C-alpha cells in the first residue's frame, strides 16, 4: 500500500462510500473523510492539500468531495491520474456526486475502487471495463 | 442506506427474495454499513447462498467486494476452512470464460494476506494468466506480488504457474503494457528487464518501472513519468546556489499557491534573486547566480532596469505582491538598503510634485518623512539628497503638511550638525498658516537651532506666536529650542537675545517678545519649563546650553536600527510588524507509578465485604481531555479479594460527553440498580485540560492589547525566580514561561515571564509573572511575586493565579 | 496595578499618570521596578506625548533619587523613550542635562516632580450637569 | 426556596417522585414522558408513548422500572436501563390520569377518568381486582409507604380509600354479619355502589383532583376544582379534623404535604402556586412563577426535594440545608438537621442509611454543640436572636430531650444561645445577646447564669460559642473578653478535632489543624483544599478530599485507606474508626487498617523481613513497595526491590558498583546504559569492566584513548582493528602512537587511502620503508618537511607498569 484508501465523501460529515483495500481503515475512513473534506479538504481550491499528516487529493462536486488519500507517494502524476480515471467512472454509476445516489451505488463504486487501485497501487480503469464486473 | 447501524434484520429478508435486484441491493447495503463501520455477521448464510457458483458477474462482484474488507470477522455462513465460502466455488469464478468474474475473483483472492485462503489464491493467478486487457496483465503482476507478500517469499510464489507466479513482472517489460509490481523483494531478472523496458515503455507502466529503478544517462527518452524523474536527476548535476532558474519544477509550483496573489509575489522573489547575486548586506539579499541576467550595461536595449522599476512600489500591483516587491527593490540594488530606499521613499513621501503621494492624514505623512530621513542617518550620501526633498515636502503648505515635514527634519539636524543650515529659510515659510501643534513644534525647532544662518526670526515666529491652532506639545518643543546657536546673529526687530527671552516665556515665564507666545503652560505633566529656564548659560550659543543639545544627538544614532531611524519604507514595515512569528461496595487505594517510562495509575481493588460482588469488571474512563491508555483488565472484586490492577493513564485527548471531574474509575459487580459504580483513585485536576502553547514577545504584546490582563493577585512562594517552582507549577496548569517584559537595572529587575497557552476551554491563557525580588530599598512586599493574569474571558486567568504557589502530592502504601 | 490593564489601549493618559506619579514620588512604598517595567512596555506602542513624558520624568526621577539612574540609562538608550521624534528632542535635552551636565539644572527642576499646572477641582461640576443629559 | 432543577418541557399533566433515588418523572400533554436525574442533570429517558395527553406517571421501583399511564387507555411499563417496553396492559377505556404500582407481585394499578381504578396482574393471565365507586373521574391514585392501602381523589366529591389486595375495599362488621355498606338511611346516607366500606372519605370542594400524604402521617390533603384545599384524616373519616385552606383563585389541581417542612404546598390551575400553614390551615403566602397553570404536584416519598409540575414544564425545588455542623463521638454522629429526618451511623459504601440514637439535634437548631470532654450536647431552641430562647442539653451517647426530668441530666433552662467551651464541662452563653458565662457548679453545666456581660459580637452557633458581625470569634470560659478572632478563607465549614477545645480551619492548600485560640500545630499535605478532614485528637489524620477516605499521615506513613462509592465529609475521628456524613447526610464508616500503615511503620524502622509479609494487594500499588524501595543513595530499601530492570540499573550507580548495572543495563536492552555504567566503572577504578561495556556500546575509539592511559598494549591493539573498519580517525589512529612503534596507523591509513598521513607517521619512527610503500602505491613525494617532523624519531617507551589499570586494585565497600 501507498494509497490508504480511495474514498467518496459527502461533506455532511461522513464518508458516504469508501474502499479499504485490505483491513486497516474501517471506521478510520469515515472520521478522516468527515472532518477534512468539509473544509474543502482544508484546500483553497488546490487539488493537493495535506492535513493531519495525510495527503488528500480531491475534486469538489456539489456538497461532495471525491477524495483520494495517501500518506506516501511514488510519483506526482500518478495520484491525480487514478483520481481522474475515478472521475470518469463515478458519473456512469451516480450522475455526478450526490449523497443519496452515491449511497445507492455503494456496490458499483466500491467495486470500481478495488479494481482501480489494487493493494494501494494505482491500476487503470475505464467505463467499458467496469461493465464485465457488474454484468 | 448512508449509515444506519440497526437494519440487519431487514437486510436478511432483502438478501433472498427471489428477485435478483433485491439481493444485489441488500448485499450493497451490507457493504455501505461495514465501510462506515457497522454490524454485519447476522446475515452471512443468506448472503452466501444465491451467488456462489454463478458466472453472473454483478452478485459475484458484490460478494467478491465484501471479501477484502471484513471476510475474517464474519463467520455465520463461512466459518473457518481452507476452501471457505469466499473461495470453493470461486474456483469456478476464476475459471469462467468471462474475464471480468475471473479477473475480479483473482484480484480479491490474491489481495488478502489471509492464511485461510493462502492455497486458493495461489493457482488464482490462472484467471489472469491469459491477458485479455492491459488491466488483466497488470492485475496479474500485482496479484503475484500480493501472493509473495502473503507468506510466500520462497518457492510457493516466485516461478511461473503456467506463465506468472512472480514472472508477469518480467513479461510486462517486453509486453505491450507495463506495470511492475516488483518494487521490492522480487526477481532480479525482472529488475534487469525493466531497465530494457525504459526504452520500449508503456507510460503508466513507466511510472511503475521508474519508482523501482531511476537515473538515466540520457536526456530522456519520452513520456511524463521519465520527464518527472528527470528534473530530480538534473538538480543533482548542478545543486549549486539553488536551482536558480527553476527546471521542470515550474509546472507543479504555480498550483502550490492557487490563492492568488501569493504566486506572483513568490514569482517576483525568484525573478529578483535570479537577476544577480549582489553584496548581500542588510536587505541586499539577492542569491542565485552572479551573471545570468547581469545588471546594468549602457548598451543593453531596452535594459534590465525596466523590470527593476516594478519592484519599486507604492502598491502598483496589489498588497501581497507590494510587500514582496518593496523588499525586492531593496534586495537587487542598494548600498545596503539605504540607497534604493531613499529613491523609493522620495516617490512615497509627501510632495507638491504629485498629489498621488501626498495625503492630509498627518501620521502617515510624518512617518514617510521619517523613513526618507532615516536613510541619511544611515548613510551620509543620503543627507545631501534628503534635505532638498524635505523642503519640497514642506512646499505643500497645508498647516499639517509643513508640520510633519518640520518634525523629522529637526531630528535630522540633531544628527547632522550645521550641515542643514540651508533648510531653515525654507522651513519658516509654512509656519504661518497653522491649525496644529506639529507645525509650531517643528518650525520653532528649525528656526531656533538654525539662528546663526538666518536673521528673520522675530518676523516668522511672531505671526505664529500670536496665531492659534492647537498648542500643548508646542511648549515642550519650543522650550528646549528657541534661542540656539550664536549669541547675536539675527535681527529683524528681535535679535537672538529677544529669542532667548521668548524661548523662556514660551517655556513657562512671561515676557513681551514676538508679540507674546501662544501658550506657556507646557505639555505632559513631567516635562516643565525649569530645566531650560536654568539653562541658556551662555545666551543661545554653542557651548553647554540648548544649542549643545540641539546640535547633538541623544545616544548612538546610526543605521536603521531605529536610532533616529525608522527601518525601511514606512508602508512595507506595517506588514512586517503585523507578523507575530508565533510558534455495589467497592474499595480503592491508589498511587501513580513509573517503571521504564510507563506511566500508570496503580489501583488496588478491595472487597472488604463478605457479600457477593461477582459480575466484577474494572474500567478506567475517558472523561474529556483525560484518557485510559488501557483500563485495568482483571475480573476482580470478589468476596474478600485484594487485587492489584493497573490502569495506564494519558493526559491528552478530545472531549467525551461524560462528566469532566477528577478521574472517573468504574468498578462493576453484582447489583441491578447500581450495577456500575463510580469511585475514586487519587487527584487529577481540571487544569490538565488546558493545552500548552507558547508565545513570542510580539504575540504576547498583541494579546496584551487584544484583551485585558488587569487582574492580578500576588501569589506566595514566587519568592523564587521564574525558572524554579513557578515554571514547574505553571507547567502543570499547561502553561509555560517564555519571553520577558522587563527593563532590569540597579533599581529595576523584577523578573518578568510572558506566558501563553491555548486552553481547550475556548480561551487562550496568558500571564506575566513579576517576581518582586528586592532591587531597591523599598520593595513592593519583598520576595513574593505578583502574577498579572488573563485568559481570553479570564476564566483560565485564575488557574494561572493560584497554580504558581505550591503543588505536591505523594503517598507511601 | 491599574497599568497591568492593557498595554496601549489604556491610553496616553494612564501611562502618563503612573509615569508622572512614579517619577514624582520615587516609590519606596513599592519597588519602582514594577512601575518601570509596566511603563516601559506602554511607551512603545503609545503616542508621542507620553513617550516624551517618560524621558523627562525619568530625568527628574534621576535628580530626586540617585538609585534611579541605572534604570534611566536602560530606558533612554532604547528607540522608544528616546529617538522617535518629539521624544528624541526632549530626550536629547533631558538626557544631556542629566548625563552630561552638572544637574544643577536637574536638581533645580525637580521640586517634587510635580505636574505642569495646578487647576481647581474640575470634575465635580462637570459631572453634575453631564449626568442627567 | 432554591431552584435545583427546572426544565421547560411544556404541559406536564402528571409528575411523580421516585421513592428509591432522587429522580422525577413527568408525563406531558405533548405525549412525551421523561425521566430525569434532577440532581445530576442527565436525561435518563424520553418516550413518546401516545399522540395526545399522557396524564399519569409513576415509578415502578420494585425492579428497576418506571410505569406510565396515558390516554391510549393503557398502563405501560418501561425500562429506564435498556429503553424498551417491558409490558403493556389494558388499564381502562378512558384517560389514565394517575397510575400506581403494587409491590406485592408485578401488579399495576391505573386510575382513570372512566370512574374506576383497576389493578391488573401481568405475571399471570388474571385481572385480579377492579376497585369501583366513583360516579365521576378518579383524577388521582396515591400510595402510602405501606402497599395495603391507596387513596384516590375523584371529582364526584369524594376521596375513596381502597384496598388493592382487596376486591374493592375490605371490611366486615364484628357486631353484625351484614355488609358495611347500607343503601338506606342508617347513621349516614349513601347509596349501594361498593361491595363494602372500609373508608369513604370526604372530598367535597366540587371534586378533588388530587390527594396526597405527608410521609410520616396518615393525614392527607386534597386540591380540588374550586379554589380550596381541604385536609382530611383518611384513617378514620373524621369530619371534626377537616380544615379548609383558602387562598387560591381558581380550580386547585393538587395539594400535597411538604415532607420536610410544617407547611402544605399546593398549586392551582390559575397562575399561582400557594403555600399553606399546616398548623393553621390558611394561606401564609402566594407565589407566582408565571409559567401559568399547574396541573400536577408531587412530594418526595424519599424526603429529598419537592416538586410541582406546570404548564411550561416542571421545577424541583429545594428547601434543604447544605454543609451542616457536626461532631463524632465514639460511634455517634451528631449533626445539624437535614432532610430525611435523623439518620446516621453504619455502612461504608452504600448510599443507604439506617438509624441509631445519637440525635444532637431533636428540635429547631439555634445552636448544636459538643462538650469538649464529649459527654453533653447543647441544643439551643426556640430560635431567636433577641435575648432569650430555651436551651436543652442532651447526653451524648444516646440523646433524649430530657433523660429524666427528676435527674440533673437532660435539663433545660433559658438562654438565647448556650454553647460549650473549654475547662471541659463549661459553657458560655448569651442571654442578653452579650457574653455571659455558665456554670452549674460541678458536672457538665446546664443552668442559666446572668453575671458577666460584653458589648461586642452577637449570639449564633459554634462549639466554643461562635459569634460573628465581621469574623469568627471564639470566646472565653469565664471572661467577657474575646479569646481570639479568626479570619481566613473557608469552603463553608468548621472542622473540630472531636474535642471542641480545638479547631481546624481550611486554608489555600488543604487544611490546617489548630488548637484553642488560633495556633497552627501542623498543615495537611495535599494540593487542594480538603472538604473535610479530622484528626483522631492528633497523629492519625484521616480525611476526605474526593470519593475516598485516606490518611494524610499516621506515624510518618502515608496511605489511602479505602474508597467509598459516594462523595463524603469526615464527621470526625474519635476511635480507630473514622466516621463520615455527606450533604444529604448518609453515613460511611471506616476502620483504620494495619495495611498501608504497618508497611511503612516497618520500613521506617529499617525492617524488610517484616515488610515482606506486609506486602499485600490491598496496598501493593506500583511505587510504595515495588519501586519506592529504590530510593536510597546508599542502597538499603533499594536492595530489597530490584525486580525492575530499571530499578536494578539505578541501584548499581547509587552503590557505585556497576557489576549489577551491566546486567540491568543488559535487561534494559540498551547501549546507553552500558556506556554510562562503563563511565561509572572507570570511576570505581578498574578498566576491564569499562572495556566490556564500551566494546558492546561500540566505543572502540574511547577505549583506544583509554588504553595507554590504562597501560594496556594487548587490549589497545584489539580496539585499533575494530575501529579501523569504522575509519574512526580518532580511534584506530591513537593506538599506533601509544605503542612505541607506529605501524598500526600505517596500514589503517593505507586502507583510508590517506597515503600522506600514513607515510609521515611511519617515516618518523624510522619505518621509512613502510612510509615509502605508501608513497609508491599512491602519489610519491616524501621529501617535503611539514610544520611537524616527517622523519624525526617517534619512539616512546610504552607503559612502564607491569600490572595495568584494567587490573586497577580494589576492595570495594
Amino acid at each position: 500500500m501507498v494509497l490508504l484508501a480511495a474514498a467518496v465523501c459527502t461533506k455532511a460529515g461522513k464518508a458516504i462510500v469508501s474502499r479499504q483495500f485490505v483491513e486497516m481503515t474501517r471506521t478510520r475512513i469515515e472520521g478522516l473523510l468527515a472532518a477534512f473534506p468539509k473544509l474543502m479538504n482544508t484546500g483553497k481550491q488546490h487539488t493537493f492539500v495535506e492535513t493531519e499528516s495525510v495527503r488528500y487529493v480531491y475534486q469538489p462536486m456539489e456538497k461532495l468531495y471525491m477524495v483520494l488519500i495517501t500518506t506516501k507517494n511514488s510519483n506526482i502524476l500518478e495520484d491525480l491520474e487514478t483520481l481522474r480515471l475515478f472521475s470518469r467512472v463515478i458519473p456512469e454509476y451516480c450522475r455526478a456526486l450526490e449523497e443519496n445516489e452515491i449511497s445507492e451505488h455503494c456496490f458499483d463504486l466500491i467495486f470500481a475502487f478495488d479494481e482501480i487501485v489494487a493493494l494501494g497501487y494505482r491500476e487503470n480503469v475505464n467505463l467499458a471495463q467496469i461493465r464485465t464486473f457488474t454484468e | 442506506m448512508d449509515s444506519e447501524p440497526p437494519s440487519e434484520i431487514s437486510l436478511k429478508n432483502d438478501l433472498e427474495k427471489g428477485d435478483v435486484k433485491s439481493k444485489t441491493e441488500a448485499l450493497k447495503k451490507v457493504i455501505i454499513m461495514i465501510l462506515n463501520g457497522e454490524k454485519l455477521p447476522g446475515l452471512l448464510m443468506t448472503i452466501i447462498r444465491f451467488v456462489l457458483p454463478l458466472q453472473d458477474h454483478t452478485i459475484k462482484k458484490l460478494l467478491l467486494v465484501f471479501w477484502e474488507i471484513v471476510p475474517k470477522t464474519t463467520p455465520d455462513g463461512r466459518l473457518l476452512h481452507e476452501m471457505i465460502l469466499v473461495c470453493d466455488a470461486y474456483r469456478k469464478d476464476l475459471q469462467h470464460p468471462n474475464e471480468f468474474i475471473r479477473g475480479s475473483t483473482l484480484r480479491f483472492l490474491c489481495k488478502l494476506k489471509e492464511a485461510e485462503l493462502l492455497e486458493p489464491l495461489m493457482p488464482a493467478i490462472r484467471a489472469c494468466l491469459e491477458h485479455r486487457h492491459s488491466y488483466v496483465r497488470r492485475n496479474a503482476v500485482l496479484a503475484i506480488y500480493t501472493i509473495y507478500r502473503n507468506f510466500e517469499h520462497l518457492i510457493p510464489d516466485a516461478p511461473e504457474l503456467i506463465h506468472d507466479f512472480l514472472v508477469n513482472e518480467k513479461d510486462a517489460s517486453c509486453k505491450r503494457n507495463a506495470f511492475m509490481m516488483l518494487i521490492h523483494a522480487d526477481q532480479d531478472r525482472a529488475l534487469d528487464y525493466l531497465s530494457t523496458c525504459i526504452d520500449q515503455v508503456q507510460t503508466f507502466g513507466d511510472i511503475l518501472q521508474l519508482v523501482i529503478v531511476e537515473l538515466i544517462y540520457k536526456v530522456c527518452h519520452a513520456n511524463p513519468s521519465e520527464r518527472a524523474r528527470f528534473i530530480r536527476c538534473i538538480y543533482n548535476l548542478l545543486q549549486s546556489s539553488s536551482p536558480a532558474v527553476k527546471y521542470e519544477a515550474a509546472g507543479t509550483l504555480v498550483t502550490l499557491s492557487s490563492a492568488p496573489t501569493a504566486i506572483k509575489a513568490a514569482a517576483q522573489c525568484y525573478i529578483d534573486l535570479i537577476i544577480k547575486e549582489s553584496d548581500n548586506n542588510v536587505k541586499l539579499i539577492v542569491l542565485d547566480r552572479l551573471v545570468e541576467l547581469k545588471e546594468h550595461p549602457a548598451h543593453e536595449r531596452v535594459l534590465q532596469d525596466l523590470v527593476m522599476d516594478i519592484l519599486r512600489v507604492l502598491s502598483t500591483p496589489d498588497l501581497e505582491v507590494r510587500k514582496k516587491t518593496l523588499q525586492l527593490a531593496l534586495d537587487l540594488v542598494s548600498s545596503r538598503n539605504v540607497e534604493e530606499l531613499v529613491i523609493v521613499l522620495k516617490k512615497e513621501v509627501i510632495k507638491t510634485n504629485n498629489v498621488s503621494e501626498h495625503e492630509d492624514t498627518d501620521k502617515y505623512r510624518q512617518l514617510l518623512v521619517r523613513t526618507l530621513h532615516s536613510c541619511s542617518v544611515r548613510f551620509p550620501d543620503m543627507a545631501a539628497n534628503v534635505i532638498p526633498v524635505l523642503m519640497e515636502f514642506l512646499s505643500d503648505s497645508n498647516e499639517a503638511a509643513a508640520a510633519d515635514v518640520l518634525e523629522f527634519v529637526r531630528e535630522a539636524i540633531q544628527r547632522f550638525d550645521n550641515l542643514r543650515m540651508l533648510i531653515v529659510e525654507k522651513m519658516l515659510e509654512v509656519f504661518h498658516a497653522i491649525k496644529s501643534v506639529k507645525i509650531y513644534r517643528g518650525a520653532l525647532w528649525i528656526l531656533g537651532e538654525y539662528c546663526s544662518t538666518k536673521e528673520d526670526i522675530q518676523s516668522v515666529m511672531t505671526e505664529v506666536r500670536r496665531s492659534l491652532g492647537e498648542i500643548p506639545i508646542v511648549e515642550s518643543e519650543i522650550k528646549k529650542e528657541a534661542g540656539e546657536l550664536k549669541p547675536e546673529e539675527e535681527i529683524t526687530v528681535g535679535p537672538v537675545q529677544k529669542l532667548v527671552t521668548e524661548m523662556g516665556t514660551y517655556a513657562t515665564q512671561s515676557a513681551l517678545s514676538s508679540s507674546r507666545p501662544t501658550k506657556k503652560e507646557e505639555d505632559r505633566p513631567p516635562l516643565r519649563g525649569f530645566l531650560l529656564d536654568g539653562d541658556f548659560f551662555v545666551a543661545a550659543s554653542l557651548a553647554t546650553t540648548l544649542t549643545k543639545i540641539a546640535l547633538r544627538y541623544v545616544a548612538l544614532v546610526q543605521e536603521k536600527k531605529k536610532q533616529n531611524s525608522f527601518v525601511a519604507e514606512a508602508m512595507l514595515l506595517m506588514a512586517t510588524i503585523l507578523h507575530l512569528g508565533k510558534s455495589d461496595p467497592v474499595y480503592a487505594e491508589a498511587y501513580v507509578h513509573v517503571n521504564q517510562y510507563d506511566i500508570v495509575l496503580d489501583v488496588l481493588v478491595v472487597n472488604q465485604t463478605s457479600d457477593t460482588l461477582q459480575n466484577c469488571t474494572l474500567e478506567l474512563a475517558t472523561l474529556g481531555d483525560l484518557k485510559l491508555v488501557e483500563k485495568p483488565s482483571p475480573l476482580t472484586l470478589a468476596p474478600h479479594d485484594f487485587a492489584n490492577i493497573k490502569a495506564n493513564v494519558k493526559v491528552a485527548s478530545t472531549e467525551n460527553g461524560i462528566i469532566f471531574g477528577n478521574i472517573v474509575y468504574d468498578v462493576s459487580g453484582a447489583a441491578s440498580d447500581r450495577n456500575c459504580v463510580v469511585l475514586s483513585d487519587i487527584h487529577i485536576d481540571i487544569m490538565d485540560y488546558i493545552q500548552p502553547a507558547t508565545c513570542t514577545d510580539a504575540e504576547f504584546r498583541q494579546m496584551w492589547a487584544e484583551f485585558e490582563w488587569e487582574n492580578k493577585v500576588t501569589v506566595n512562594t514566587n519568592m523564587t525566580d521564574l525558572n524554579d517552582y513557578l515554571q514547574h507549577i505553571l507547567k502543570s496548569t499547561n502553561m509555560k514561561c517564555l519571553t520577558p517584559e522587563k527593563a532590569l537595572s540597579g533599581y529595576c529587575g523584577f523578573m518578568a515571564a510572558n506566558l501563553y497557552a491555548r486552553s481547550i476551554f475556548g480561551e487562550d491563557a496568558l500571564a506575566n509573572v513579576s517576581i518582586e525580588k528586592p532591587v531597591h530599598q523599598g520593595p513592593d512586599a519583598a520576595v513574593t511575586g505578583h502574577i498579572r493574569i488573563r485568559a481570553k474571558s479570564q476564566g483560565m486567568a485564575l488557574s494561572l493565579g493560584d497554580k504558581i504557589n505550591l503543588s505536591q502530592k505523594k503517598t507511601s502504601l | 496595578h491599574l497599568c497591568e490593564f492593557i498595554e496601549d489601549c489604556e491610553f496616553t493618559v494612564l501611562a502618563t499618570r503612573i509615569l508622572h506619579l512614579l517619577g514624582q514620588e520615587g516609590p519606596k512604598t513599592n519597588n519602582p521596578s514594577k512601575y518601570i517595567r509596566f511603563i516601559y512596555n506602554r511607551v512603545v506602542l503609545e503616542h508621542e506625548e507620553v513617550r516624551a513624558g517618560a524621558v523627562s520624568a525619568l530625568a527628574k526621577f534621576g535628580a530626586q533619587n540617585e538609585e534611579m539612574l541605572p534604570s534611566i540609562l536602560v530606558l533612554l538608550k532604547r528607540c522608544v523613550m528616546d529617538d522617535d521624534n518629539e521624544v528624541r528632542d526632549r530626550a536629547t535635552f533631558y538626557l544631556n542635562v542629566l548625563e552630561q551636565k552638572q544637574k544643577a539644572l536637574n536638581a533645580g527642576y525637580i521640586l517634587n516632580g510635580l505636574t505642569v499646572s495646578i487647576p481647581g477641582l474640575e470634575k465635580a461640576l462637570q459631572q453634575y450637569t453631564l449626568e442627567p443629559s | 426556596m432554591l431552584t435545583k432543577f427546572e426544565t421547560k418541557s411544556a404541559r406536564v399533566k402528571g409528575l411523580s417522585f421516585h421513592p428509591k433515588r432522587p429522580w422525577i418523572l413527568t408525563s406531558l400533554h405533548n405525549g412525551v414522558i421523561q425521566l430525569w436525574d434532577y440532581r445530576m442533570c442527565t436525561l435518563i429517558d424520553k418516550f413518546d408513548e401516545h399522540d395526545g395527553p399522557v396524564r399519569g406517571i409513576d415509578f415502578h421501583k420494585q425492579q428497576p422500572l418506571f410505569v406510565s399511564g396515558g390516554d391510549d387507555y393503557k398502563i405501560k411499563v418501561w425500562n429506564y436501563k435498556l429503553r424498551r417496553c417491558l409490558f403493556t396492559l389494558l388499564g381502562h377505556l378512558d384517560y389514565i390520569r394517575t397510575t400506581f404500582f403494587h409491590h406485592e407481585y408485578p401488579w399495576i394499578l391505573s386510575a382513570s377518568d372512566d370512574q374506576t381504578i383497576r389493578v391488573w396482574n401481568w405475571q399471570s393471565r388474571t385481572c385480579v381486582c377492579v376497585l369501583t365507586g366513583h360516579n365521576h373521574y378518579v383524577m388521582c391514585a396515591q400510595f402510602h409507604p405501606s402497599e395495603d392501602l391507596v387513596v384516590s381523589a375523584s371529582l364526584d366529591q369524594t376521596v375513596r380509600v381502597w384496598d388493592i389486595s382487596g376486591l374493592r375495599k375490605k371490611n366486615l362488621s364484628p357486631g353484625a354479619v351484614e355488609s358495611d355498606v347500607r343503601g338506606i338511611t342508617g347513621v349516614d346516607l349513601f347509596g349501594t355502589t361498593d361491595a363494602v366500606v372500609k373508608h369513604v372519605l370526604e372530598g367535597h370542594d366540587r371534586g378533588v383532583n388530587w390527594a396526597a400524604f405527608h410521609p410520616t402521617m396518615p393525614l392527607i390533603v386534597s386540591g380540588a376544582d374550586d379554589r380550596q384545599v381541604k385536609i382530611w384524616r383518611m384513617n378514620e373519616s373524621k369530619a371534626w379534623e377537616v380544615d379548609t385552606c383558602r387562598g387560591h383563585y381558581n380550580n386547585v389541581s393538587c395539594a400535597v404535604f411538604h415532607p420536610r417542612q410544617e407547611l402544605i404546598l399546593s398549586n392551582s390551575e390559575d397562575k399561582s402556586i400557594r403555600v399553606w400553614d399546616m398548623s393553621k390551615r390558611t394561606g401564609v403566602q402566594t407565589f407566582r412563577r408565571d409559567h401559568d397553570r399547574f396541573w400536577v404536584l408531587a412530594a418526595h416519598p424519599n424526603l429529598n426535594l419537592f416538586a410541582a409540575g406546570h404548564d411550561g414544564g416542571m421545577i424541583v425545588f429545594k428547601l434543604e440545608r447544605e454543609r451542616p455542623a457536626y461532631a463524632v463521638h465514639g460511634n455517634m454522629l451528631h449533626y445539624v438537621k437535614d432532610r430525611f429526618l435523623r439518620q446516621l451511623d453504619f455502612n461504608s459504601s452504600k448510599d443507604v442509611a439506617v438509624m441509631q440514637l445519637r440525635s444532637g439535634s431533636k428540635f429547631p437548631v439555634f445552636n448544636m454543640s459538643y462538650n469538649p470532654a464529649e459527654n453533653a450536647v447543647l441544643l439551643c431552641t426556640r430560635a431567636s436572636n433577641l435575648e432569650n430562647s430555651t436551651y436543652d442539653l442532651y447526653t451524648i451517647p444516646k440523646d433524649a430531650d430530657s433523660q429524666n426530668p427528676d435527674a440533673p441530666e437532660g435539663k433545660r433552662s433559658s438562654g438565647l444561645t448556650a454553647v460549650w467551651v473549654a475547662r471541659n464541662r463549661f459553657a458560655v452563653l448569651d442571654r442578653m445577646h452579650s457574653l455571659l458565662i455558665k456554670n452549674l457548679k460541678n458536672e457538665i453545666t446546664k443552668k442559666i447564669q446572668v453575671p458577666n456581660c460584653d458589648e461586642i459580637f452577637y449570639a449564633g452557633t459554634g462549639n466554643l460559642l461562635l459569634r460573628d458581625a465581621d469574623s469568627i470569634t471564639l470566646f472565653d470560659v469565664q471572661q467577657k473578653r474575646t479569646l481570639a478572632s479568626v479570619k481566613i478563607s473557608k469552603v463553608k465549614y468548621v472542622i473540630w478535632s472531636a474535642d471542641m477545645s480545638h479547631v481546624a480551619l481550611l486554608a489555600k492548600h488543604a487544611i490546617v489543624i489548630c488548637n484553642r485560640k488560633l495556633d497552627a500545630l501542623c498543615n495537611i499535605h495535599e494540593n487542594i483544599r480538603v472538604k473535610s478532614g479530622a484528626w483522631d485528637e492528633s497523629g492519625v489524620f484521616i480525611y476526605t478530599t474526593s470519593n475516598h477516605i485516606k490518611y494524610a499521615v499516621t506515624t510518618g506513613d502515608h496511605g489511602i485507606i479505602r474508597t467509598l462509592d459516594l462523595p463524603i465529609y469526615v464527621t470526625r475521628v474519635k476511635g480507630n474508626n473514622v466516621y463520615c456524613l455527606d450533604r444529604e447526610c448518609r453515613p460511611r464508616v471506616l476502620t483504620i487498617d494495619p495495611t498501608e500503615f504497618k508497611f511503612k511503620l516497618a520500613l521506617i524502622n529499617r525492617k524488610y523481613d517484616e515488610v515482606l509479609h506486609m506486602v499485600r494487594n490491598a496496598k501493593l500499588v506500583g511505587q510504595s513497595i515495588i519501586a519506592y524501595l529504590q530510593k536510597k543513595g546508599y542502597p538499603e530499601v533499594a536492595l530489597h526491590f530490584v525486580k525492575d530492570e530499571k530499578t536494578r540499573f539505578s541501584l548499581a550507580l547509587e552503590c557505585g558498583n556497576i557489576e549489577i548495572a551491566l546486567e540491568a543495563a543488559k535487561a534494559l536492552d540498551d547501549k546507553n546504559c552500558w556506556e554510562k555504567l562503563g563511565e561509572v566503572a572507570l570511576l570505581q577504578g578498574n578498566h576491564q569492566i569499562v572495556e566490556m561495556c564500551y566494546q558492546r556500546t561500540k566505543n572502540f575509539d574511547k577505549l583506544s584513548f583509554l588504553y595507554l592511559i590504562t597501560g594496556n598494549l594487548e587490549k589497545l591493539r584489539k580496539m585499533m582493528k575494530i575501529a579501523e573498519i569504522r575509519k574512526d580517525m580518532s580511534g584506530h589512529y591513537q593506538n599506533a602512537l601509544y605503542l612505541g612503534d607506529v605501524s598500526e596507523r600505517v596500514r589503517i591509513l593505507k586502507n583510508c587511502g590517506q597515503k600522506s598521513l600514513a607515510y609521515l607517521s611511519a617515516a618518523t619512527h624510522g619505518l621509512d620503508e613502510e612510509a615509502e610503500s605508501l608513497k609508491e602505491t599512491f602519489d610519491p613525494e616524501k621529501e617535503t618537511i611539514p610544520d611537524i617532523d616527517p622523519n624525526a624519531k617517534l619512539l616512546q617507551p610504552p607503559a612502564p607498569i607491569m600490572p595495568l589499570d584494567t587490573n586497577w586494585p580494589l576492595l570495594t565497600v
